[PDB]
């Protein structure tokens, strides 16, 4: 946002490997807890992955 | 009005107009800076940020 | 600056000036007249008193 510059987070990858293929196709829902602006640190839920 | 008593005595009284024209005639000397007014002068700032 | 004499050739004088930056300097008067001329220099406009 060019104004107050803050590089907001819309999502994470997680990379790719020879030796993740594995573990990575057996996880889902991903439960995430992260800060935001305001009301700043809560649990925001718990969604399957995107791929 | 000009009640007041006592046998005195008045003479030549006149209603005259003024003129002002006085407006600074002096100005701050030179007003060197501190070291402090300088480090304060400097603690709010903004990073033009490139993305 | 001023004019000091020692009438026969004795001990020394000292000058100290605080105004910003204190001094030290002392003097050998001579059996006349001889000017010394010290310098000192002022920093605010509200400072505190210099003091010769």
């Amino acid at each position: 946002n060019p104004s107050t510059g803050n590089t907001y987070i819309n999502g994470m990858y997680f990379a790719p490997t020879q030796t993740n293929k594995e573990a990575l196709d057996y996880i889902q829902k991903y439960r995430v807890e992260a800060t935001l602006q305001y009301s700043g640190f809560k649990d925001i839920g718990t969604k399957d992955k995107e791929m | 009005t000009l009640i007041g008593s006592g046998t005195t005595y008045l003479d030549n009284l006149s209603i005259t107009e003024l003129n002002s024209t006085p407006e600074i005639l002096d100005e701050p000397e030179v007003k060197i800076p501190t070291d402090q007014e300088i480090m304060d002068a400097h603690k709010i700032y903004f990073a033009d940020l490139n993305f | 600056s001023g004019y000091s004499k020692d009438p026969l050739t004795s001990n020394s004088i000292i000058v100290k000036i605080k105004a910003k930056e204190e001094k030290t300097d002392y003097l050998v008067p001579e059996q006349g007249y001889t000017k010394f001329s010290y310098e000192f220099e002022t920093t605010e406009k509200d400072s505190s008193n210099i003091e010769i």
